């Protein structure tokens, strides 16, 4: 649970980890997107595309 | 506990906010005595609380 009276959170970093609507008196967790990279394997340009 | 005064540890919160523009630099608590209908004999009046 929050505080009687909060309304926001926060995590590690500055960004927040809480949202409160006592009307619907909700708490939540916060995590960062899911993010993504890509890296490309080849053999070589000489020995096939 | 046998002290008013507390060894432990606790915080705080918010309570509300009120804004007006007036200095405050001194306070008084106010005291409410309560009627005491005392008999004759008692001899005793003044002050209550
Ligand atoms: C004036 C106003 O908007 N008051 C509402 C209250 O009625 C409600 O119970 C609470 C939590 O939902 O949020 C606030
Ligand atoms: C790749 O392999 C072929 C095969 O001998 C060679 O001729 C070529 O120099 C190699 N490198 C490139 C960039 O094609």
């Amino acid at each position: 649970k929050f505080l009687p009276f909060q309304q926001f959170g926060r995590d590690i970093a500055d960004t927040t980890d809480a949202v409160r609507d006592p009307q619907t008196l909700e708490i939540l967790d916060i995590t960062p997107c899911s993010f993504g990279g890509v890296s490309v394997i080849t053999p070589g340009t000489n020995t096939s595309n | 506990l046998v002290r008013d005064l507390p060894q432990g540890f606790s915080a705080l919160e918010p309570l509300v906010d009120l804004p007006i523009g007036i200095n405050i630099t001194r306070f008084q608590t106010l005291l409410a005595l309560h009627r005491s209908y005392l008999t004759p004999g008692d001899s005793s009046s003044g002050w209550t609380a």
